[PDB]
């Protein structure tokens, strides 16, 4: 009886920190999609800054 | 059986008494908290003429015993009990002195001060100890977690202690205690059942549902939806087999039992909900800090051991609150005995050897002198 | 500054509520 | 029932509402600020069906009732126990319609654009009101203390307002709010007297010992000193006997209750006392007129009913100030209900029935615009 | 044994799936900070570049 | 970790202070000017026993230690808190002894004789330095900008100093320092926020705001017009993501916080505005040299980072003056630091190496000598 009820509380451990791990790569693939795109607005922005710099002086 | 000069760390939680020596990583003598007193009068020769009973001797026969609990929702109601359970813990478990060590006792935050200054009277006047200490049990819990930021939530047999401590620092303003825990639950599965169809009315039945609710009852991730999908029934519900024999059969009210604390409406108290009062206890925070108690909540207290209490308080508290931040939860391992650990890696600090009451300022100063020290 | 004291209750209610029939030319 | 076309004076003070007509000296229909709501639902056939209880009818009944409060530290929390509580006003005490008089409203200092917007939306809309106009409350309990130099501490229930008002010239940079007012002494009150003994953790007790407070509670003239000849108590510590039988003994805690708005820090708040924050306040404030604030000072609030508030003042502002000048400070008689009183006051004049605020206008103008004309 | 063997195999389980699960959140403070400091310095760019913009104009 | 023989140029601004070695081109040491105290005390064990915060130590814990400000519109309130601001700067941050090189500290224009006395004595006495020297910070900020002629507006934190400086000529005649910076704008948008609905009376969320203020605060280039077509807002307002997550939206206020100081009336105080009164300033000037100074009117300090300062400053003063000469206002880039970069290329010259005053002609002088010597 108690390694059944080791048994079960096992399957619910599996099945939460599976869903766990899967939101994190789910997360982890968002997060990189953002780091991204806030790069590639970045370069343009300073690019254009410094378009605008040259036309300044 | 000690050759070290070290604290006894006893502490005495409601409903488990967890008593051993400073250094160890687990409580030797573990025992619930109930005395049983003899009943009938018997006109027998040569039984034990004890008048009063205590720990596992009393667990050992209910049916004859009338059972009292020693605490109720945190105020000490018998110190007879009291004498009874320190002295059995003194001199048929540990078989030492507390004439030889001192003593690390842990007390439930927000309680009377004659509670305090009785159980201090109690081991100064009546016992010869030569220092005593009272110890807030979120402080030691913390400890043992291996953190200095959190709010802990101490869930016992018959209070539930919300304590908020961030970077070390306690926050007395904020603790509120709640009467809801273990005993609450084990009375609303109790009528639930006697709504089933088995009706009992004895204290010894009570305490046998509350080791069954132990070992089966969990917490639901989605209540009404599992109330829906346990309309019709097929492993939803469990036959469980009674130690006596009796087949007892229990469904849906396993994870409609702790519920009740989500919902203090089924006991007819306007109070709220440990989680809608912990998240309130949120805002009494600071803004600045509310995201660090966000991600470091930790628990304590044996109510706590039900599989499913972690995703259910990460589903409510985000529904509660924004779901834009990062709100980890986080449980150690073995949290119950975590507060003895505390305990005993308190105990072995010099430092907290030079901050203990030795008997004779004590005695000069008198017990309410001690309280103003200690806070 | 000055006012008009409003505990001076109102004759025509009192006389009613403390006679009933016997108030008439009150 | 009334034969003159003049303002209904409705004072929404947090914690007691106070209606009546303008030219009375004091308000007829005074109850509590809380709404008490069904908690269960009942089988029973033949009762109110009633969803929202109010006043009087509500404290009649809190066993059963959930209270909850309609404003909080100022800010209105919910709209619908507004709707309630002056429909009730209108149709259930006063037994007049609002389509026959305008409306003065007294509104506290520095308070949310939501809530001016939302509370004159209501009384245009919904309601057919032919004039609405808000005003605050320490100009007419300014007015009704028949002077025009001072400094008015209106300390209500959740909120504690200091407005300086020098020749009858209003400061509305100086005015600074603190939400510490009876609801945080009544919450220290509480927390001290389950530290006491006594535990409850349901809002009819808290009722209860607000209202054990407003009756014996005081302000002490000198805490450590009172602290010292109490610790051996004699006449200094009273037994109370509640509305329900039960013996409290209460000693020492009633005259350090208050204490609270003086040391903040027992409610880990970094903002200062009530003196201390309307000493700032007068150096804030230039030095040519200081003096006269200093001899004006004056008081409103129910929370200054309790005795002993003015010599505290008296000694806490001469240890602050210098003790060369003088420094008298004037608190008038039912001061309470003196704001109210001055709302009669200001209701009467012709002037004043020029300034009111039409409907029309409003409505082709909008909320905002009307914000813009009164200030 | 069944019952021993099985909760054994769910214990390894754990043990692999948390420290899985633990790198994986160690990913994720270490992708936040970065994404977060990169629109912080995207933001400030955008800002800088439109009011010297201004400047021009 | 320094090879040269060089004073250590500190900038003790108002806010922040910003510490480096001579010769670098910005300070490596930038914190503000804060000391943090712990509120309460506790019970627990280990914790560091400092009993004063400062700098980023401070700023990382808000919450726990009730800030002050180590300086006050000028005058230094709390002499221990400029031995802490050194000492910390001295022992934790650059990592070198003061008894090894000299130290040119910059003080605002126009400060009490206690204050350079006092600073002057920690200077000598408890600490041993070789040398001291104190600059004016207008003067500073003129060499970095590389020229010898305008007028220098200094805004710090607490304090605005307008100093014109003609072909590197001082008039200490005309500098006129008012009150009015940073702090009173920050205390304007809290109370107009308070009135917008968000409540709040802590310092930390003052700080919050200040940083708030600092990224998104602007000033406007019409103000009636702004207002106009703000009243229907659509990419006028905007929503900030407070760094805890509670989503604040924020619309006109913004350009309407520095109006403050073109409008001083709006805090009650007869002073005129900094265009105004540098107006007033350029008419005390002589007529001759009020075109060059029209010219070449150069700005400092931090509050000099917001955008549209430049616009705003060239409409005002073209309203008020003339529109027949040409005013341009030059503003050099990174000019908050341009103050201390001035130090740096002054501690190089060996000229500013022979006017260092040593220890013990002070000592035989003293403290007031010393001030007739510098001027
Ligand atoms: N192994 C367990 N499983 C489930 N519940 C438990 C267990 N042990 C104790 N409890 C519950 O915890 C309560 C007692 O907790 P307590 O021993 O006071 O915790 P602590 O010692 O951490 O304060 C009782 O109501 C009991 O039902
Ligand atoms: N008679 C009284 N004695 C003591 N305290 C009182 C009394 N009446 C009201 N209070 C306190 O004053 C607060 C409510 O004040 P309020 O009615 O808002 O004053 P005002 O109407 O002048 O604004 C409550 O916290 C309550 O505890
Ligand atoms: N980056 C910034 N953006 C906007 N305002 C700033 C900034 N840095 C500082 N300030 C403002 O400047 C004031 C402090 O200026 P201070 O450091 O004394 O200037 P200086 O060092 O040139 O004398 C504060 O009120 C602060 O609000
Ligand atoms: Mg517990
Ligand atoms: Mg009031
Ligand atoms: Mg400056």
């Amino acid at each position: 009886e108690e390694a059944e009820k080791a048994a079960d509380e096992s399957e619910r451990g599996m099945k939460v920190i599976e869903s766990r791990a899967q939101k994190d790569e789910e997360k982890m693939e968002i997060q990189e999609i953002q780091l991204k795109e806030a790069k590639h607005i970045a370069e343009d922005a300073d690019r254009k800054y410094e378009e605008v710099a040259r036309k300044l002086v | 059986d000690e050759d070290e000069t070290t604290a006894l760390v006893c502490d005495n939680g409601s409903g488990l008494v967890k008593a051993g020596f400073a250094g160890d990583d687990a409580p030797r003598a573990v025992f619930p908290s109930i005395v049983g007193r003899p009943r009938h009068q018997g006109v027998m020769v040569g039984m034990g003429q004890k008048d009063s009973y205590v720990g596992d001797e009393a667990q050992s026969k209910r049916g004859i015993l009338t059972l009292k609990y020693p605490i109720e929702h945190g105020i000490i109601t018998n110190w007879d009990d009291m004498e009874k359970i320190w002295h059995h813990t003194f001199y048929n478990e540990l078989r030492v002195a507390p004439e030889e060590h001192p003593t690390l006792l842990t007390e439930a935050p927000l309680n009377p001060k004659a509670n305090r200054e009785k159980m201090t009277q109690i081991m100064f006047e009546t016992f010869n100890v030569p220092a005593m200490y009272v110890a807030i049990q979120a402080v030691l819990s913390l400890y043992a977690s291996g953190r200095t930021t959190g709010i802990v939530l101490d869930s016992g047999d018959g209070v539930t202690h919300n304590v908020p401590i961030y970077e070390g620092y306690a926050l007395p303003h904020a603790i509120m205690r709640l009467d809801l825990a273990g005993r609450d639950l084990t009375d609303y599965l109790m009528k639930i059942l006697t709504e089933r169809g088995y009706s009992f009315v004895t204290t010894a039945e009570r305490e046998i549902v509350r080791d069954i609710k132990e070992k089966l009852c969990y917490v639901a991730l989605d209540f009404e939806n599992e109330m829906a999908t346990a309309a019709s029934s097929s492993s939803l519900e469990k036959s469980y087999e009674l130690p006596d024999g009796q087949v007892i059969t229990i469904g849906n009210e396993r994870f409609r039992c702790p519920e009740t604390l989500f919902q203090p409406s089924f006991i007819g108290m306007e109070s709220a909900g440990i989680h809608e009062t912990t998240y309130n206890s949120i805002m009494k925070c600071d803004i600045d800090i509310r995201k660090d108690l966000y991600a470091n909540n930790v628990m304590s207290g044996g109510t706590t051991m039900y599989p499913g209490i972690a995703d259910r308080m990460q589903k409510e508290i985000t529904a509660l609150a924004p779901s834009t931040m990062k709100i980890k939860i986080i449980a150690p391992p073995e949290r119950k005995y975590s507060v003895w650990i505390g305990g005993s890696i308190l105990a072995s600090l010099s430092t907290f050897q030079q901050m203990w009451i030795t008997k004779q300022e004590y005695d000069e100063a008198g017990p309410s002198i001690v309280h103003r020290k200690c806070f | 500054r000055p006012t008009l004291r409003r505990v001076r209750i109102s004759a025509d209610a009192m006389m009613q509520a403390l006679l009933g029939a016997r108030a008439k030319e009150s």
